[PDB]
């Protein structure tokens, strides 16, 4: 159970610009990660998986980094609809297993 | 699309019992790692339960003992039976295939509320 | 695997022995303590059976 | 049988006992005997990388 | 950036002294092995202490490492002038073996 | 045990420098051993080079590889690293270490003072 701090919690920058949020882990996740952005109301939609690689169709304005305890999720240039909550899962345990973070609110303006 | 759609989700007294079911299309689960998750309201999400390839099942020990995951191979669908629900188990309850190292989780579950009378 | 890895995550090598019981020419058994020789006293023997 | 393994998936090697080292590529029976031994070696099997 | 350690340091002879290996950079991995090396002054460098904690058999009994976090700080009983040298530390990254900064041990 | 390093102690810009290292008392034989090089420039810190495994699974440092091609023979007890384009910046002593997995460099050599300039 290596625990998850994401941050911030919650975040407003206006359309266009970049943004950085950072989840740190309590123990060794390597490259074992992923992002998902579950926007409010349906299913949660993975983003960028293992330490840096961006799912398939996920747009390329996305950008994640980090390895070992500590990860970062960086978009390049937010759009209106960007806004969603992110969360950076780990799987160093795959036989069952999983661990979320806390989850960042991200909106716009 | 390939997906798994749920039901059973609802209300019920303390110490009664619910099934929630799971149902795909598309795309076979007996061969395909399932796993239930939830979620409870507002907060984030938690793997509840799995169930493998070979029938080798696991549950979370919050839900161990009372919870079953079961699946219908010939029709491509997948259960989950629950008994005794009490003030904790009030959740939203996903269906869910977890690939992990290969693609994380991507096909999810539209959700069912089980909440308790009180 | 990489010298970074916890202690969950490092390689181990194993061995599984494997027995057979059921039929058995017995081929591979031995302990055979060797006994060691006595002479001129009425002494207890079992040589090789 | 030897081999190597990782760490927190030598408990998949038991009698009777279900999981992903077991049921996919190398299973032992639930009426086994004989016994197994493990000695952790990440000595001679991690790289750097 | 990747390790880091410091310039020098000056103890009086006979008494004790520690030397720490700051990593000053996140994410070494698990950080479990880190040596350190004894530089001589031009000369091929000698294995002073591997396993932090641990210590090889066929040097002296004053080198002591420990951990505090992220450093090691190893320890020298007893000072003599014999132990004026150069002093490195070395331990695994994610990706690759990194060293130290350099440090600097003089007997005074 | 030991091991020697050999090679010119003068090189002009932009040439292939060549250094062998030979040792006596162990080989690249057996499990886990390997051996890598080290440089350090006069009055600086260590850096890495180039790793080559008992095995023939080479590694580099990843700053300047994609270039000196460490290759070796374990019947004259013998490793070759070679590194081209010489730069002023080049001008550094050079070790050649056996290194196994815990104890990083157990066994290093002499070392090769290098220049260059006109």
């Amino acid at each position: 159970e290596i625990v998850m701090t994401q941050s911030p919690a919650t975040l407003s920058v206006s359309p266009g610009e970049r943004a950085t949020l950072s989840c740190r882990a309590s123990q060794s996740v390597s490259s074992d990660l992923a992002w998902y952005q579950q926007k409010p109301g349906q299913a949660p939609r993975l983003l960028i998986y293992g330490a840096s690689t961006r799912a398939t169709g996920i747009p390329a304005r996305f950008s994640g980094s980090g390895s070992g305890t500590e990860f970062t999720l960086t978009i390049s240039s937010l759009q209106s609809e960007d806004s969603a909550v992110y969360y950076c899962q780990q799987y160093n345990n795959w036989p069952p297993g999983y661990t979320f973070g806390q989850g960042t609110k991200l909106e716009i303006k | 699309e390939v997906q798994l759609v749920e039901s059973g989700g609802g209300l019920v007294q303390p110490g009664g019992s619910l099934r929630l079911s799971c149902a795909a299309s598309e795309i076979t689960v007996s061969r395909n790692y399932m796993s239930w998750v939830r979620q409870a309201p507002g907060k984030g999400l938690e793997w509840v339960s799995v169930m493998f390839a070979g029938g080798s099942t696991f549950y979370a020990d919050s839900v161990k003992g009372r919870f079953t995951i079961s699946r219908d191979n010939s029709k491509n669908t997948l259960y989950l039976q629950m008994n005794s629900l009490r003030a904790e188990d009030t959740a939203v309850y996903y269906c869910a295939r977890d690939l992990g190292v290969v693609g994380a989780t991507d096909y999810w579950g539209q959700g069912t509320l089980v909440t308790v009378s009180s | 695997f990489r010298p970074t890895y916890g202690v969950g995550h490092q390689p181990y090598r194993v061995v599984v022995l494997s027995f057979e019981l059921l039929h058995a020419p017995a081929t591979v058994c031995g302990p055979k303590k060797s006994t060691n020789l006595v002479k001129n006293k009425c002494v207890n023997f079992n040589f090789n059976g | 049988d030897s081999f190597v393994i990782r760490g927190n998936e030598v408990s998949q090697i038991a009698p009777g006992q279900t999981g992903n080292i077991a049921d996919y590529n190398y299973k032992l029976p639930d009426d086994f005997t004989g016994c197994v031994i493990a000695w952790n070696s990440n000595k001679l099997d991690s790289k750097v990388g | 950036s990747a390790l880091t350690q410091p310039a020098s340091v000056s103890g009086s002879p006979g008494q004790s002294i520690t030397i720490s290996c700051t990593a000053t950079s996140s994410d070494v991995g698990a950080y479990q092995y880190v040596s350190w090396y004894q530089q001589y002054p031009g000369k091929a460098p000698k294995l002073m202490i591997y396993e932090v904690s641990k210590r090889p058999s066929g040097v002296s009994n004053r080198f002591s490492g420990s951990k505090s976090g992220n450093t090691a700080s190893l320890t020298i009983s007893g000072l003599q002038a014999e132990d004026d040298a150069y002093y490195y530390c070395n331990s695994y990254t994610t990706s690759s073996v990194v060293f130290g900064g350099g440090t600097k041990l003089t007997v005074l | 045990i030991t091991l020697k390093e050999s090679g010119p102690t003068l090189v002009k810009p932009t040439q292939t420098l060549t250094l062998t290292c030979t040792f006596s008392g162990f080989s690249l034989s057996t499990g886990g051993v390997s051996v890598g090089w080290i440089r350090q420039p006069p009055g600086k810190a260590l850096e890495w080079l180039a790793l080559i495994y008992w095995d023939d699974d080479k590694r580099y440092s990843p700053s300047l590889e994609s270039r000196l091609t460490i290759t070796k023979d374990t019947s004259k007890n013998l490793v070759v690293l070679t590194l081209t384009n010489m730069d002023p910046v080049d001008t550094a002593t050079y070790y050649c270490a056996h290194k196994t997995i815990p104890t990083i460099f157990d066994y290093w050599g002499q070392g090769t003072l290098v220049t260059v300039s006109s």
